[PDB]
DNA sequence: GCATGCATGCGCATGCATGCAT
DNA sequence: ATGCATGCATGCGCATGCATGC
């Protein structure tokens, strides 16, 4: 090792290659330690199912390393540069040694993570130059894929001989003298025989959510480098365990003189995506490790029972009373619907997702589901009223931070792709931000056209809206339409619209000042595991049954609304039902859609608006 | 703004913080600093280095105005807060009535705090915006009046005269407590 | 010091183009060079699937090694030729490949293809103006006079290294003599990845592409295209006596990626001459192809057979005192919301192959018409295409029309109008023409249809662009049961079987193949023609009368 | 209640003049 | 001794904010 460590090689070799073979932990259960006896060790067992797949990386916990030893994790935490090859190669050796005949294509590496969590960024400090560390954050800016030589091929002008020269501290030294004709200054670099590696450059937005006061939010930049490129998405939220590092700057690229202020600068060797509050991602979905055997038999015992539906809407918030309409519309649109793909049909993209608009008074809890829904699900995004413009979503120019490479910037609906956006005050909003929504809503597209751009993009992003009346109050003598004040085209995209009113019964008020007074003094693992399984598994169709009843829901409906005063109806509206059948579909784990789930869209549907209780010749709702 | 001559403006000074004495400053507060005054290479440009950096019934509020017993008690509750638990107060009245001094008597007794007067300090003047920066040469985010009032109290005068867009702000922070920014160059969320 | 493997691909390439017999037992190369004699060709064309079937080690070798074994290829073919006809010495000679059977995103070239034989797909985006540029340069020695002939320059202006002459040792003193070099055609261009490779929330990835020889006549702006070539890093850690780089990527052939009335029937095979004759002789062909184009869509055959007609267009004429009489046709939509407006759009969409297609405020002025920048290599200027100018001769789609700014409708009306976009900008003068047809959608003002008014004031359309437009369709959503019920029927049936519910008469490429064929003929006028339109003219105009309830739109 | 005219900041590239580090 | 990076306008393209006019 080099002055100033007190790190030994030999003997963190032998502690790593005891380690892999002795640690057993007894308080890991079943819940995550899938396909591994946990009787048996369980790195070893890593290491045979590595020999098994063929993947050449192995993930190691640091709480682990601290739970053995301490010394050793504080080795590592200090030196990462030294101690990490020592690892590499016993790996290697115990591999080698236990799996003869193996095939794979190098070396095992690894890759610690799940290191001490720092806060905050602000807080560090020069001491901690050149140390692991682990940060929290959400993605929004990746660059395109940077070639890094490792390896020099020279060539001779005369004889043309082949060899090749092996960068050493970062600086390659060319020979100034031949091997073969011993002619000074004969050798030619040759760029396209070298070797290269990838390097790509990402960007953080860091929201630990416990800021000191007259904190602003902080941008980091992060390099990965090999297979880590294009492992994340914008708009992910990511754990990132790394290196830190501080870069010199040029005072100018012609001249050697530097600043003595350095650049801050990190490197990047792991990325974890699983989160303990919010739901499972799509990079999850698309393997088979995710559920154990156990839980998808009780997952599926749990189904079979009727009242499971009801149980799910009880246990999506239990901080706000009753709403039961509500959490169930949510729930539907969680699960979502069919994705079918019409693209030999010449009719395009087909929206399969569920957008719901909420209208009531200032004084409801619409906000703090609002807020639930945003904290819940990843990919969500949140904009309230006039805070964002026209430009702010979708996308806008901007140069990329070197050259002149137009590079265009995604906004906050891109961001919200496969996600939720949540709307706040959508009254305040303007037309020119609705032009954007309307063509959002329906095609899951956006088409930009600007100066020397020419492109489209994807926006698959199901919307929750809030909406006020004129007032802000429910005039009882105006009619629906004309307390809402909104265009009937951007009405008509709406599956669901749910009118919060007042009926001042005594029970409700007592009910809701007990629930708030004691506010004072299912699993959701569970929930979480039911929710991708059954949205990563099930395709739902529908039958002749289906069929007629939709048919004849589709012409109540039209009757119905055919009276002014009421919303009416659309052709549009009658797809909206199918999707909210396809959503009951995934609740009961049924691939096949009956009349039950058709039933209940109508009922969700008549409920949601207040038909029932509003009178159909004058448009004004008395309970 | 007391030492300011007739009829100038404000000057600024620049000082360089190394070692502890890092952290200790923040936007908007009134300090007192002790260093040196040296120069940077006849003509040079001056700067300072800084060496130590300091900060600068109970229903008493403002006794300089005659009665309103009853509208002192609330302010004095706001102050103290709850336990979320934040507070807000609006007084509708009658000019002449002197509303503007409770105000600023409210802004100079608690610690962070900021008065607002009406569109002078209007749409960039909260939220925030984005600037250059001295040392790294690129772009930070810099709040505005809401941002500093941070864990603070934020005194309006002539609320009715504000524009739609700061209106809806102010709701937002009064519901919500976080300002949500997406246009242009910027997308964040601010806590306030 | 010799280069085995090299001389190994050559004498495998040199055998392969003497001894590969065809199908019919001749050499299909050895006439195809036959044709190289003329100054103009260069390259010569050979298939990778032959090769498959003639030597594996050769194709494996060839593919793993394509950048260092090309050139020895381009050698073998220069002796070959040389050999088997009197040419001249100064000319040069290329090979290039088209049939590989795999394809690779654009996402997925990694450094670990550099240098290997790759084909990708793309769109072009932008094109630069034809260069030449130096192979291998003479160089003359100030101080000894020695001549220094071949030094390959790759892709920077390399001077040698060292004089040859050990005594000299010259490294900074050299002439170029330019008479004397070796140049090259050369071409930039510009391509997008599609929208079917992008990932969750990504926008799509731009890379550079260089065409050298007669690849550089072909990939026009708006294409979409595959490519064949390398992928080859360019210089934009230090190094030091005892670096920054970028991607670019070198094509070998450019393909369409899905592919004169004379010239048009000469291409076309025996079986597409059949079918386009047997749709030629149908009746039904004026019905069949609304079902085409149109089976989910029920009802409205009026704005389908608009839509055909604007598709197939009309014959531009000029006059003797030097006006220009329009042949193009524009097309209005006004409707009731989620009357089936925006569905045709989409399906122009998908047809037609050069259709751009716009909505309300999300197009700036600057995104139609055009733009003027620099030329990155020399005192040119080059343009950037707008909207209008990627569906020149073709169809553009543009919906939410009402909500279009007043400067961007004054523009989009000097562009029907004039049919050309003048720029004067950056010390930039041009003229560009923009012969399109427009298909439009809008909306009423208050959102829905006013019955008792006239289509003036029903629409906040200015009357110059208004007067434009040939044909104005207006939908309205009856109240009807049986209609309700037609509409239910097919949408429930679309639900429910994806793609069973389909009975297309033609596909899509016969009718692309028809519509290219037709599109060339220019019909004349018979003479009973003329007091025909006369007299149905003036029975127009007397439809006008007062006689008879106001019309919504005059004659 | 909203689109537009009139400043103004932002980010950028391009052209003209000059002053000296390798 | 010579060629180049930088300081100082200026056009280009754009977004954003304030005022008003129908
Ligand atoms: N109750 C009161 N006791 C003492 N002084 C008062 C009282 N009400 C008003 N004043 C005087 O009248 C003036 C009111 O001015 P100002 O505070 O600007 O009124 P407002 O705040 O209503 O616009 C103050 O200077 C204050 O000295
Ligand atoms: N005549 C019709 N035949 C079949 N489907 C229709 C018809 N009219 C409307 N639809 C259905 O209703 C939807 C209308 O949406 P869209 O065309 O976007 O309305 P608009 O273009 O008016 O905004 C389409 O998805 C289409 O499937
Ligand atoms: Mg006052
Ligand atoms: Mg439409
Ligand atoms: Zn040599
Ligand atoms: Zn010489």
């Amino acid at each position: 090792v080099i002055w100033g460590t007190d790190v030994n090689v030999a003997a963190c070799k032998e502690n790593f290659q005891r380690f892999l073979q002795r640690f057993i932990d007894p308080l890991a259960k079943e819940e995550e330690n899938v396909g591994i006896d946990i009787t048996e060790p369980l790195y070893m067992q890593r290491l045979g199912e590595i020999n098994v797949i063929g993947e050449p990386f192995l993930n190691v916990n640091c709480e682990h390393i601290k739970s053995f030893d301490k010394n050793l994790y504080r080795q590592l935490i200090s030196y990462p540069q030294e101690v990490i090859p020592t690892f590499d190669m016993a790996v290697n050796e115990i591999f080698f040694d236990r799996y003869p005949d193996s095939i794979l294509e190098h070396q095992i590496q690894v890759r610690p993570f799940n290191a001490l969590k720092t806060k905050n960024m602000r807080n560090l400090n020069p001491e901690d130059i050149d140390q692991l560390i682990t940060i929290s954050g959400m993605v929004i800016r990746t660059s395109q894929l940077i070639p890094e030589m490792q390896e020099a091929f020279f060539q001779c002008q005369v004889c043309a001989h082949t060899t090749r020269v092996e960068m050493d501290r970062g600086r390659i030294a060319e020979p100034s003298v031949c091997g073969r004709c011993h002619t000074t200054h004969s050798m030619a670099l040759i760029h396209n025989r070298s070797l290269f590696s990838d390097k790509q450059m990402i960007k953080l937005q860091e929201s630990p959510e416990d800021m000191p006061a007259g904190q602003t939010p902080h941008t980091v930049i992060l390099f990965a480098h090999n297979d880590l490129v294009d492992k994340v998405q914008p708009g992910d939220r990511v754990n990132v365990t790394g290196i830190y590092r501080a870069v010199p700057i040029r005072v100018n690229p012609r001249v050697s003189n530097v600043k003595s202020v350095y650049k801050t600068h990190i490197d990047v060797i792991h990325y974890r995506k699983t989160d303990a509050k919010r739901l499972h991602g799509l990079d999850e979905e698309a393997e088979q490790k995710l559920f154990s055997e156990k839980r998808v038999e009780l997952l599926k015992e749990l189904s079979r029972k009727p009242d499971i539906y009801e149980r799910l809407a009880s246990a999506l918030a239990p901080s706000i009373y009753e709403h039961e309409d509500i959490k169930k519309g949510i729930l539907l649109q969680l699960f979502g619907g069919t994705r079918k793909d019409f693209s030999h049909t010449g009719r395009g993209k087909f929206r399969a997702e569920i957008n719901i608009l909420l209208c009531g008074d200032p004084g409801t809890s619409k906000s703090q589901l609002l807020q639930y829904v945003y904290n819940l699900v990843p990919r969500g995004q949140y904009t309230s009223g006039k805070g964002s413009s026209a430009v702010g979503l979708t996308a806008y120019v901007m140069k990329d931070p070197e050259t002149r490479q137009l590079v265009l910037q995604t906004g906050a609906l891109v961001l919200s792709d496969n996600g939720i956006c949540c709307i706040d005050e959508f009254d305040k909003m303007n037309e020119s931000t609705r032009s954007v929504l309307h063509e959002v809503m329906e095609q899951q597209t956006l088409s930009i056209a600007k100066a020397g751009i020419i492109c489209q993009l994807n926006a698959r992003t199901s919307v929750l809206a809030a909406a006020n009346p004129i007032e802000s109050q429910w005039n009882p003598k105006k009619t629906t339409i004309e307390n809402i004040q909104l265009p009937h085209t951007l009405l008509s995209r709406f599956d669901l619209i749910f009118l919060m009113l007042d009926p001042q019964d005594e029970a409700y008020d007592r009910r809701l000042a007990h629930h708030l007074v004691a506010l004072y003094y299912l699993d959701m693992a569970v929930l979480k595991d039911y929710i991708a399984y059954a949205h990563s598994t099930i395709m739902p169709r529908l039958s002749e049954e289906a069929s007629q009843a939709l048919i004849e829901a589709y012409v109540d409906m039209r009757k119905i609304g055919s009276s002014r005063g009421m919303v009416s109806a659309y052709p549009r509206q009658l797809e909206s039902l199918i999707r909210l059948a396809e959503a009951h579909a995934k609740v009961r784990l049924s691939n096949k859609v009956e009349a039950i789930d058709v039933e209940e869209a109508k009922r969700l549907h008549r409920e949601a608006l207040k038909q029932s209780a509003t009178d159909p010749r004058t448009g004004i709702v008395d309970i | 703004s007391d030492q300011v001559p007739v009829g100038n403006i404000p000057r600024s000074i620049t000082v360089l913080v190394e070692g502890e004495n890092t952290r200790i400053a923040q936007p908007g507060d009134h300090v007192s600093v002790t260093g040196i005054f040296l120069p940077i290479l006849l003509l040079s440009e001056t700067y300072l280095e800084a060496h130590r950096i300091v900060k600068m019934l109970a229903a008493s509020i403002a006794p300089e105005i005659y009665g309103h017993e009853d509208v002192k008690k609330a302010l004095l509750l706001l102050l103290v807060g709850g336990v979320r638990g934040n507070i807000n107060i609006c007084l509708m009245g009658d000019p002449g009535v002197a509303k503007s001094q409770l105000l600023s008597y409210i802004d100079r007794l608690a610690p962070r705090s900021q008065y607002t007067t009406g569109r002078g300090s209007s749409g960039v003047g909260l939220t925030a915006a984005v600037l250059r920066d001295s040392v790294s040469g690129e772009l930070t985010l810099e709040g505005g009046a809401l941002v500093l009032a941070d864990q603070g109290v934020c005194c309006i005068d002539e609320f009715d005269k504000m524009a739609e867009a700061d209106r809806t702000a102010i709701h937002e922070v009064m519901e919500q407590q976080t300002i949500s920014i997406a246009k242009a160059g910027i997308l964040t969320t601010l806590n306030a | 010091v010799r280069d085995e493997v090299a001389e190994k691909c050559q004498k495998l390439f040199l055998d392969f183009l003497e001894e590969f017999q065809s199908s019919d037992g001749e050499i299909k190369y050895l006439q195809l060079a036959e044709e190289l004699i003329r100054p103009e060709r260069n390259t010569l064309v050979v298939s990778f699937v032959d090769l498959e079937q003639f030597n594996q080690q050769l194709s494996t070798t060839i593919q793993e090694e394509f950048y260092r074994v090309y050139p020895y290829l381009c050698r073998a073919l220069k002796t070959f030729v040389k050999d088997r006809k009197e040419i001249p010495l100064a000319k040069d000679f290329y090979v290039a490949f088209q049939d590989l059977p795999t394809r690779h995103k654009i996402r997925e070239l990694t450094s670990s293809r550099i240098g290997l034989l790759t084909r990708i797909s793309g769109q072009v985006v932008r094109t630069h103006p034809v260069h030449p540029e130096l192979v291998s340069g003479t160089f003359l020695c100030l101080d000894c006079q020695t001549v220094i002939r071949d030094v390959e320059q790759q892709f920077k202006y390399t001077q040698p290294n060292i004089c040859r002459n050990p005594v000299c040792a010259n490294r900074r003193r050299f002439l170029l003599d330019t008479n004397k070099s070796r140049f090259v055609d050369f071409q930039k261009v510009r391509i997008q990845e599609t929208q079917a490779e992008l990932p969750r929330g990504s926008i799509p990835r731009s890379l550079e592409v260089i065409l050298r020889a007669e690849a550089v006549e072909s990939a026009q702006a708006g294409d979409k295209c595959d490519f064949t070539g390398t992928l080859i890093v360019v210089p934009d850690a230090r190094a030091e006596t005892n670096l920054s780089y970028r991607l670019v990527f070198l094509a070998c052939c450019v393909a369409p990626t899905n592919p004169t009335a004379e010239s048009i029937k000469n291409q076309m095979t025996v079986k597409e001459w059949e079918k386009v004759f047997e749709m030629s002789q149908d009746k039904n062909l004026y019905h069949n192809l609304c079902t085409s184009l149109f089976p989910t869509i029920h009802g409205n055959d009026e704005v389908k057979r608009g839509v055909l007609l604007m598709l197939f267009g009309g014959v531009p004429k000029t006059t003797g005192e030097g006006t220009s009489l329009r042949g193009d046709i524009n097309v209005c939509i006004v409707g009731d919301p989620s009357t089936a407006k925006s569905q045709f759009l989409k399906h122009v969409e998908e047809f037609s192959p050069r259709a751009v297609y716009t909505s309300g405020k999300a197009s700036s002025a600057a995104g139609l018409t055009a733009a003027v920048v620099r030329d990155e290599e020399s005192h040119e200027f080059v343009i950037e295409a707008g909207a209008l100018m990627l569906a020149d001769n073709g169809v553009c789609c543009i919906d939410e029309f009402d909500k279009m700014d007043v400067r961007d409708q004054v523009a989009i009306h000097e562009a029907m109008e004039q049919q050309t976009i003048s720029i004067t900008k950056a010390g930039v003068k041009a003229t560009l023409n923009a012969r399109t047809s427009i298909l439009a959608a809008a909306n009423p003002i208050s959102g829905h249809y006013d019955r008792s008014k006239s289509l003036k004031q029903n629409i906040n359309l200015s009357a110059p662009i208004m007067s434009r437009f040939d044909l104005f369709f207006i939908l309205v959503d009856e109240c009807n049961e049986v209609t309700d019920y037609a509409i239910a029927r097919r949408i429930v049936d679309l639900h429910s079987r994806i793609e069973e519910s389909i009975d297309r008469v033609y596909s899509l490429d016969d009718i692309r193949r028809y519509l290219l064929f037709a599109r060339q003929f220019k019909p004349k006028i018979s003479k009973e023609s003329e007091d025909f339109i006369v007299e149905q003219y003036k029975h127009l105009r007397q439809r006008d009368g007062s006689g008879v309830t106001k019309s919504s739109w005059r004659i």
